[PDB]
């Protein structure tokens, strides 16, 4: 009896990947001081973004196998050069470094002295600088180099622009959507009971860091615990933190620029002497704040691990300085911090056998992040005493491999790749396109 | 939007202008102001595919006998090798998502018949019938 | 091409087809055929947000009561609290840009009754007496 | 009893911007020589442009707000960047310079020997060359360097490309629409009785000048007066003129290229030695036709500073070279001129109390304008004495701020901002967007 | 595909939907995943261009009396002046080929029948038999 009938814009959708923009929420513009990272023609974002409940709807997400991730990550990364090109180059830095030990700490700074070229390319100038010992490397009095350049090129960054991670939302273009969980408790991996849609994901910070996730949104009721297999020790842990956890992170040393004037055009800015307090850079974290947080994680594990079980932690075990230490950027400089103090510890069951803690921390100016050779940051000096405060929203942790699986387990800082870190905001988006079109049978036929 | 996916196809067509109306949309109007040659081409590619895949769409509903957008009939019977059901079952009983699971593997072929056999068949058939 | 936009809304119905022309078209077929990175992006912005803006304004065209371009009715009564006025006080006494300048408050709350009311309802209304 | 009706391409507009492309007419590209100026791939204009006028309707126009002004600032600008970016790089020309003078007119050119690099990286060269005393400076026999050395770096312009301003018509994509005024008499702001629309502009010369309009479009019946705000001094006055004013400026010195090789494949243009009348460069006024012109303009400022005044006119101020001289292009050289002669009078309330005039020319290869720093381009050596004949269409005009207001007022050449200069050709044209879509209610309503 | 070109036109009238398809629609989604700034600019100023050549002939689909793809007739009488010929000597007898040759000097006439002569006119002659 019926006839088929075209129906245009039914509620179906199929999974797949598509590429998505950026939304900067139109005050970061305000913001100016010359681009700060992303935005720069960044989208505005609606002041009022949608979010539509779906009732009577079950969809099962995996935060692992999320593509808007993989897309996130390629775009810090090509975020990142787009920043450096326009930029001065520092390619004729090479030149050879004799070296001192300055005025305690066993000599972390070194008073380097060496020719450069004026903007004239008739005569050298001699001028001295003051690297990091982690900027530099001795070649066989004491004779330096600059570290990165046997291994690649170096570029110094712009002290236009700004490094200082804003809130960006990522949207998808018309003919696709986004779907929100809005479980309190979400693992990333299972059917999600309360499902919404979104235009545009919520306010995400690309805050880089490493053992510590900083600046990031906060869990629902019981702290979180995800891992993509959780068995397997070969893969890293990410926990999300109710309460934040207040943290410091300064630089003791009041710096000058030097400026000085590599022409014609070009000028580098050099870092000069210290004035102030003889300290090495310092984290401090508050020794109640971080332990009330440990207690609770501490528990979670053993809602797999089992109820009774001795659980040990202790630091990084080895490897690259990026894995080994908390690795992020504060004002513009780029810190590295001994997180051994807080991860000693041992727990009971339920218990664990003063009013501050501190973090020594290393700072170095020429960086290869994500593993890039060829290209070479060198961060450049910032005026004064640098001071920040940060919200620790969770960490990335790995399992021994060590078994005696029925005994113990111990549990140390992860780090790498930092995938992990953008999957953090993302386990509760994933990527559907919408098709519209449909048939049906009815009655109506046509004349 | 997209709210009646889990309710049953007879509720799922009093909500179908506004699934209509944001698919269809871009208004934004936001950006493209200031160039880049990087990143600008990234938010080229997802608006240019979604035009290209939107008159997509807007053709099958050209050469099918809608002509029109939302709802439109046609004259091609409905098979009963093509999911036999119940009326009741269709509509009331079950949902859009669940409807297009089955029709999967007769959807090219109604395809077929919404083109060939009537606009094709049909078109013909009005011109004849036009000219007395 | 707009001479008619200091005449009344009587005689600007006239010259109606010659807006819908150039408006609606880019026929040039100029340039783009050797490439720049530059300069080229610029003579895309433009064009591309062209052609973003047209989409919109047929997509009204479409989800309304019209499917078609130029002139087209609905069953969309006019209320009194609209522009109280004289119907000779309207076409031949007022113009276009006089006009639009007063319905500026009802403009949306109208845009509602030919989407909504009309074709969301219409063509359901059409499906149950396409039944019979 | 009526019904709502949907009106598709009603006469309705607003006030709006957009990117406008160019047009080059499809004759500039037949004249070749290497993408000259803008045209390379620029849009071959229509050859019946449209222009409709309008009946019955009047629109206010305002050129200082123009939108269309910017963008052509902006796209000169750009213009300029892009014809510099695959050219010749003349960054090792910063080696010292060793001048001296030249065998009168207190020897403005320097004859400079210097150290130069070769093809091979082994040996340099030693050569020498020709430069204009304002593209060096002396560094402390005399010594010199490049002016432009210890501001920003440098690069030689393309001898293939021309810098000679072809017409260029603004044209608005579909869904826009420009308006042109079509009266007589328009100071740029104010209602317009008669308005006409077009899709492309008139032919426009991008002429880039200072305290004279070159090239530009002739004003109809009396000469116009336009400025921002008037009574304020801080504002220029931008002047339209009638009958065009032949003007002269030449090269007094036949000149050669050296073409010296600075390899691997590139190759420098140098200055070699000048062969033929020792003279500094001239730009002739004919002392008849600017007077007249003078008369007739003095007279209409007295249509605002009252009818009796004493109006008395002296040369430029004090500032950067580009405000205090006439700066242009000519032949693909820069000349700087000296106004100072012209701008010698003193008028009566009707009247002021020889066959020729001429104004000192200064010559800059090296130049920055529109204040940029970090690239100066080199204008490359002319073959042969380079001539010239242009229209002077109109001036910047600067009022003095001391007052003494209601006793007399002076008049000095204005400069700095390039986008006066386009405001005198886009004073008629602004940009609105075009609105289809309208309702009205009809007794058709639908079976 | 073009397979009647050198058919009649009475043949040709059977493939029509064919040519229909394939000459409107893009559907690869092959490309454009990762970015180049030379060559990309190429596979876009062709697509880009196809698009805009696109919607030129569809204008003339809308704001003649077709307002829909394939066939669809018109009010406007055939010229004798124009291809004096038997109605057996078009359609069975010549090419559309041989046919389009020439019609050449007609086009340009035959074309502001369809947009002045009709839409401009007949949707107005619609409007005021409408209103009764
Ligand atoms: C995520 O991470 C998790 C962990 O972090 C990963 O889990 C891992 O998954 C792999 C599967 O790929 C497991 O390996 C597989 O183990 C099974 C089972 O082995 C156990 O049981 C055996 C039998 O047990 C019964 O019988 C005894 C005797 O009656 C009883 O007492 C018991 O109580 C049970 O009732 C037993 O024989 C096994 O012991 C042997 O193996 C262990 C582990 O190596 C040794 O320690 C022991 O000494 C002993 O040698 C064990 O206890 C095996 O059956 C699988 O073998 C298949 O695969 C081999 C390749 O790895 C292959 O060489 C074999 O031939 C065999 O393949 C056979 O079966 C296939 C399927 O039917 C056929 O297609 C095939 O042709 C062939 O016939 C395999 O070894 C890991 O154990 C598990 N990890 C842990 C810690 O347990 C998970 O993979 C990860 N996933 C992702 C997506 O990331
Ligand atoms: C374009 O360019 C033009 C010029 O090139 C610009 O024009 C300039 O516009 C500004 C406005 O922003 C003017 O300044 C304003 O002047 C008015 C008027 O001042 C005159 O008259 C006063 C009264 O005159 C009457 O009364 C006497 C006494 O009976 C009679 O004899 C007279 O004949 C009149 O009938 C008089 O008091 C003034 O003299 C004082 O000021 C002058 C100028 O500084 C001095 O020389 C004198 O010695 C004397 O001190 C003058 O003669 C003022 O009323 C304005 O003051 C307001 O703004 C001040 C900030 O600048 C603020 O501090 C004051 O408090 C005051 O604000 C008051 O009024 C507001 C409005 O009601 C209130 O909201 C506010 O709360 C407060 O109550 C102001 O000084 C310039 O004069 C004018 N330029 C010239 C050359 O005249 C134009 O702006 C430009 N526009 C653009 C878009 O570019
Ligand atoms: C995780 O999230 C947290 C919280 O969101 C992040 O913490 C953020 O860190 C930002 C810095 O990276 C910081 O930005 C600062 O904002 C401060 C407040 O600005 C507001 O107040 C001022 C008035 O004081 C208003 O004018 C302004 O519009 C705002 O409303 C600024 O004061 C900061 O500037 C100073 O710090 C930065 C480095 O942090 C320097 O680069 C900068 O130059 C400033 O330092 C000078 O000034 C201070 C005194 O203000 C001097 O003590 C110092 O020595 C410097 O003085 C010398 O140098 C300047 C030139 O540099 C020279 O003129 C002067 O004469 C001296 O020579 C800075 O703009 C965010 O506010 C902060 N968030 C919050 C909520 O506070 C954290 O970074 C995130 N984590 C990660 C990894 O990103
Ligand atoms: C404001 O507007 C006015 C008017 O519009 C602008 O004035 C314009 O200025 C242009 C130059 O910038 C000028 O362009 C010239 O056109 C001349 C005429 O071309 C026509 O005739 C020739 C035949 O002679 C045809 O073949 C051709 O197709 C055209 O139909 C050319 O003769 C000019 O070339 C010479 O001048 C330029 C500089 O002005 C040199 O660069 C060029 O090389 C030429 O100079 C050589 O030739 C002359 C003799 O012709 C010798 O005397 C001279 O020394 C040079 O000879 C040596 O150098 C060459 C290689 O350079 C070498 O081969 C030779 O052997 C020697 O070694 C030039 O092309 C416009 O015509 C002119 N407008 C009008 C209407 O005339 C004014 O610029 C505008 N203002 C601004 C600010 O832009
Ligand atoms: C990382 O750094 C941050 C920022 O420095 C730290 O967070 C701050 O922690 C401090 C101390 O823990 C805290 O300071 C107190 O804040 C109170 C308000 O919340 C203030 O009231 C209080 O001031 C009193 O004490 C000071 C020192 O004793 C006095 O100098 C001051 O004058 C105050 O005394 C007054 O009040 C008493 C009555 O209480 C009265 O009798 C007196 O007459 C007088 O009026 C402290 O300053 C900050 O508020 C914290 N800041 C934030 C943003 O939370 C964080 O602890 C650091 N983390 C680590 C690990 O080091
Ligand atoms: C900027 O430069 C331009 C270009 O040089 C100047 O404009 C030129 O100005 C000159 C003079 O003002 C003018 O030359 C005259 O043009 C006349 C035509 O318009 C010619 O007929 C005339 O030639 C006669 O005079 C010459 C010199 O006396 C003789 O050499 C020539 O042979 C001519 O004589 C003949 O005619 C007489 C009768 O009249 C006859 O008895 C003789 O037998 C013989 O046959 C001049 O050359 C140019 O025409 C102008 N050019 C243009 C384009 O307008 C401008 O003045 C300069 N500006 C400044 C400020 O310096
Ligand atoms: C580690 O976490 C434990 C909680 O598991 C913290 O123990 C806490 O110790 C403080 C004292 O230092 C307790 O405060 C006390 O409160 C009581 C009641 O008001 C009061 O009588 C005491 O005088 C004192 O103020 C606190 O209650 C207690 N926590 C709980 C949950 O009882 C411990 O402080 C943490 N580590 C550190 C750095 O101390
Ligand atoms: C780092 O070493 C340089 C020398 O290479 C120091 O600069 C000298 O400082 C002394 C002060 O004791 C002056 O007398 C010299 O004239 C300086 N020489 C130069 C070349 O600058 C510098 O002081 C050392 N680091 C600092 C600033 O403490
Ligand atoms: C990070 O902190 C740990 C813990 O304090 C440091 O370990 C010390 O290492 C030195 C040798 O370098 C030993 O002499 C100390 O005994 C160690 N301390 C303890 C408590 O065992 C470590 O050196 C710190 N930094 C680095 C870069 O390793
Ligand atoms: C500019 O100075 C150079 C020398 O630095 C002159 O070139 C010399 O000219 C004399 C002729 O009197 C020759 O004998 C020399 O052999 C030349 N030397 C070189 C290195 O070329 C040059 O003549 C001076 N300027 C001009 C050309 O007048
Ligand atoms: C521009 O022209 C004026 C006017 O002739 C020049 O002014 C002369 O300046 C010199 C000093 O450099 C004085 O000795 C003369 O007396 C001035 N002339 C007059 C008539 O007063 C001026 O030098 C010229 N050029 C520049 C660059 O200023």
């Amino acid at each position: 009896n019926l006839w088929v009938t075209v129906y245009y814009g039914v509620p179906v959708w199929k999974d797949a990947e598509t590429t998505l923009f950026c939304a900067s929420d139109a005050k970061a513009y305000e913001t100016e001081k010359h681009n700060v990272w992303a935005t720069h023609a960044c989208v505005p974002t609606d002041p009022n973004p949608q979010e539509i409940h779906l009732e009577n709807v079950t969809e099962e997400f995996n935060m692992w196998k999320n593509n808007m991730v993989e897309q996130m990550h390629t775009d810090i990364i090509s975020l990142w050069d787009q920043s450096l090109k326009p930029c001065v180059k520092l390619t004729p830095l090479c030149v050879t470094l004799q070296c001192t030990n300055v005025t305690d700490m066993r000599g972390e700074l070194k008073n380097c002295s060496f020719n450069m070229t004026t903007e004239l390319r008739d005569k050298k100038q001699k001028v001295y600088s003051l690297f990091y010992r982690l900027d530099v490397v001795q070649i066989n009095n004491k004779e330096y180099r600059l570290i990165n350049c046997n291994t690649s090129a170096i570029t110094q960054a712009c002290p236009k622009v700004s490094f200082e991670p804003i809130p960006i939302h990522y949207c998808a273009p018309a003919g696709f959507a986004i779907l929100k969980c809005k479980d309190k408790k979400f693992n990333g991996t299972g059917p999600c009971p309360s499902v919404s849609t979104v235009q545009c994901t919520h306010g995400i910070k690309p805050v880089v860091s490493t053992q510590l996730l900083l600046n990031g949104s906060l869990a629902e009721e019981e702290v979180m615990i995800r891992s993509e297999n959780i068995t397997n020790n070969a893969k890293n842990i990410l926990v999300q933190f109710n309460t934040p956890v207040q943290i410091n992170c300064t630089r003791p040393n009041n710096n000058t620029r030097k400026s000085i004037r590599i022409g014609p055009g070009q000028a580098f800015y050099a870092t000069g002497d210290i004035i102030g307090d003889i300290r090495q850079a310092h984290c401090n974290v508050s020794k109640a704040t971080w332990n009330e947080t440990l207690g609770k994680v501490v528990k979670q594990l053993r809602k797999h691990f089992g109820n009774n079980t001795i659980i040990r932690f202790a630091n990084s075990s080895g490897g690259d300085l990026e894995v080994t230490t908390h690795s992020f950027n504060c004002g513009g400089e780029f810190f590295y911090c001994n997180t051994s103090g807080l991860f000693n510890s041992t727990w009971i069951s339920n218990t664990s056998v003063n009013d501050s803690i501190t973090l020594p921390c290393r700072i170095k100016q020429i960086i290869n992040m994500w593993q890039r050779i060829g290209q070479a940051m060198y961060a450049p000096p910032i005026q004064g005493v640098i001071r920040c405060v940060s919200n620790i929203t969770g960490l990335i942790l790995t399992r021994d491999g060590g078994s005696t699986n029925s005994t113990t387990e111990t549990f140390r800082p992860g780090g790498g790749d930092m995938r992990d870190n953008w999957r953090s905001e993302l386990y509760k988006y994933k990527v559907v396109k919408i098709e519209p079109l449909g048939v049906a049978p009815t009655r109506c036929k046509r004349r | 939007f997209l709210g009646a996916a889990g309710s049953t196809m007879g509720a799922a067509s009093m909500t179908l202008t506004v699934q209509a109306r944001n698919l269809l949309s871009g208004e934004d109007f936001t950006i493209d102001i200031p160039d880049v040659t990087v990143w600008g081409i990234k938010q080229l590619q997802a608006r240019v595919l979604a035009v290209e895949r939107y008159l997509r769409d807007q053709q099958l509903l050209g050469i099918w006998g809608c002509s029109g957008k939302l709802i439109c009939c046609t004259n091609v019977p409905w098979n009963s090798s093509w999911s036999n059901r119940n009326l009741s079952e269709i509509w009331d009983n079950m949902t859009w998502l669940q409807w297009d699971k089955e029709i999967s593997n007769y959807t090219q072929i109604i395809y077929g018949l919404l083109e060939e056999s009537q606009n094709q068949q049909e078109k013909n058939e009005q011109d004849l019938l036009a000219l007395d």
